[PDB]
């Protein structure tokens, strides 16, 4: 079963799938591949709780009839620069405007 | 061009909608006119009878949203098998961002207001080009 | 295979590529990062959505869910959808 994930840090927004029988430690090897820090230097979260590498997205709440392609669920992702790590921070997304009068 | 063969031969029918909207059967008389038939609330099934070589279409009620049955845009009922009813499998497409945002602005915004809206003349255009059976019709030909 | 998306406010969105490449606008802004100074986080963040969407459920046997879009961001995200062809 597929789940889809917006892992978010920061500003950075990481739209990706994977499956619900997959590791935590396995999605950190994702965002390895695409931002360049190994596993050992990220947190990941689900929202304020931090996931353990060895436990699968579906035991973590990540299943795939709640993280689905067009409302994906959100990973936090926290990295340690150098000694210790950043506290996980995720930039909202702008506020849209008041609605016109004619909506 | 396209209409209704009149085959005389029956062919019963599970009009199944497996769409979230309210659907309106269209049959294609034998001069290709556009006959709307009673509607399917969402979730819903009907069997009915048809016949052989009949041509539907079918459409949000509400809005004239096109829809698709097995697939595609025309089912035209064939011969039963074995007594067993042809389905007639009814979904939503996967509509073009672009589309599915008109169908939420014309949800919100009476047409007398389109021309409110600010945004560049051929997006008014397109908002008040409503999904339209006719045109549909003279594109399938 | 990824590309990166950034809103107008800063937000960088990174996707699939051949999720991009849906857009033809993309496509050629890209013909591997891109800015959209007229797209805020709001708008674009859906936009991706969008993307694994259609990619997800184009030519698919299994029942279609409509795609949601809130009454607040319909308009900036039509625009959008004109400008990136989708
Ligand atoms: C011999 C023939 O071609 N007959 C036609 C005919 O019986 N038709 C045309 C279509 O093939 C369908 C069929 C018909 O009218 N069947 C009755 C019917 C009634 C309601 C419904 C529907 S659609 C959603 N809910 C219902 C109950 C479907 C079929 C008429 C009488 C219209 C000339």
């Amino acid at each position: 079963m597929d789940v889809f994930l917006m892992i978010r840090r920061h500003k950075t927004t990481i739209f990706t799938d994977a499956k619900e029988s997959s590791t935590v430690f396995e999605l950190k090897r994702i965002v390895e591949g695409i931002l360049k820090r190994p596993p050992d230097e990220q947190r990941l979260y689900k929202d304020d709780q931090l996931l353990d590498d060895g436990k699968t997205l579906g035991e973590c709440g990540f299943t795939s009839q709640t993280a689905r392609p067009q409302a994906p669920a959100t990973v936090g992702l926290a990295f340690r620069a150098d000694d210790t790590f950043e506290a996980l921070c995720i930039e909202p997304f702008s506020s849209p405007p008041e609605l016109p009068d004619v909506m | 061009v396209l209409r209704s063969v009149n085959s005389r031969e029956p062919s019963q029918v599970i009009f199944c909608n497996r769409s979230p909207r309210v659907v309106l059967p269209v049959w294609l008389n034998f001069d290709g006119e556009p006959q709307p038939y009673p509607t399917l609330p969402p979730g819903t099934g009907r069997r009915i009878h048809s016949y052989r070589g009949h041509l539907w279409l079918f459409r949000d009620a509400g809005t004239h949203d096109g829809l698709l049955v097995n697939q595609t845009e025309l089912f035209v009922p064939s011969l039963n098998v074995d007594g067993q009813p042809i389905f007639a499998n009814i979904t939503l497409p996967v509509y073009t961002l672009k589309e599915r945002c008109l169908q939420v602005v014309r949800s919100l915004v009476k047409p007398e207001n389109y021309r409110r809206l600010d945004i560049v003349r051929s997006l008014y255009e397109d908002l008040e080009d409503h999904p339209n059976v006719q045109k549909d019709l003279e594109r399938l030909t | 295979m990824y590309v990166k998306l950034i809103s107008s406010d800063g937000h960088e969105f990174i996707v699939k590529r051949e999720h991009a490449l849906t857009s033809g606008t993309i496509k050629a802004m890209l013909s591997n990062e891109v800015n959209f100074r007229e797209i805020p986080s709001h708008v674009l963040s859906k936009v991706c959505m969008y993307f694994t969407y259609k990619v997800r459920y184009t030519n698919s046997s299994t029942e279609i869910p409509e795609f949601p879009i809130a009454p607040e961001i319909a308009l900036e995200l039509l625009m959008a959808a004109n400008f990136l062809d989708c």
